[PDB]
């Protein structure tokens, strides 16, 4: 003897010892990502090619 | 009869029973069965426990 079996409910384990049917479908995808950047240029220039006489004492 | 048809006792009450089957027999006015899924889900169900694996 089983005990009350249902007929029209979907065949489900309910005690210990029951079987079940697992389909392992497993798709996991995780990313991360991450950039930093910093420039700095400075070019400075002066030049007295011809140099006035009231001026090149300075 | 005053009593008992004005008031009710405590205790004593009436609770609802709800449940689903199938009903066999019919003249051709049943489910289509193609818009109605569970309706043949329920009967392979009940052939499946009865013996027989559709």
């Amino acid at each position: 003897n089983y005990g009350y079996q249902p007929l029209f409910e979907d065949r489900r384990p309910r005690n210990i010892g029951d079987t079940l049917t697992i389909v392992l479908q497993e798709n996991v995808s995780a990313s991360k990502s991450s950039s930093a950047n910093a420039s700095r240029d400075g070019k400075t220039s002066f030049g007295f090619d011809t140099v006035p006489r009231y001026l090149q004492g300075l | 009869e005053r009593i008992r048809d004005l008031t009710s006792v405590q205790g004593v009450r009436e609770n609802s029973l709800i449940g689903y089957g199938l009903v066999v027999g019919l003249d051709g006015t049943g489910d289509q069965t193609t818009q109605t899924p569970f309706t043949t889900q329920t009967l392979n169900n009940m052939l499946s426990q009865l013996g027989i694996t559709v």
